[PDB]
């Protein structure tokens, strides 16, 4: 019984390594938007008998 | 000054004998647990560094 209490505590000592880690890499990455209409500003004025 | 004389009644003798036993038991208890941890640090654990 001793030797499986022993044998018991060295083996959860010896799971407890790390095997990696997992992360998503993000920082930089920004949303594009989406221009439907390119502004133009322009106005015509024309005279009232067009001259 | 008022030392007294020591006497040896027979439940004083049989009292000794149950404790004789019970250190044996003792002694024998302690060298066991003493030796299942002695097996258990060369194993489980190793030299510590800085």
């Amino acid at each position: 019984e001793d030797m499986a209490k022993i044998y018991g505590a060295v083996a959860a000592v010896s799971k407890n390594v790390n095997s990696s880690v997992t992360y998503e890499v993000k920082r930089g990455t920004h949303e594009l938007i989406k221009v439907p209409t390119i502004p133009h500003n322009l106005v015509l004025i024309q005279s009232d008998n067009g001259k | 000054f008022a030392l007294a004389q020591i006497n040896a009644d027979d439940e004083f003798i049989g009292a000794i004998d149950k404790e004789s036993a019970e250190y044996l038991d003792e002694y024998a208890t302690l060298a066991r647990d003493i030796s299942n941890s002695l097996t258990l640090v060369k194993a489980a654990f190793g030299p510590l560094e800085r």
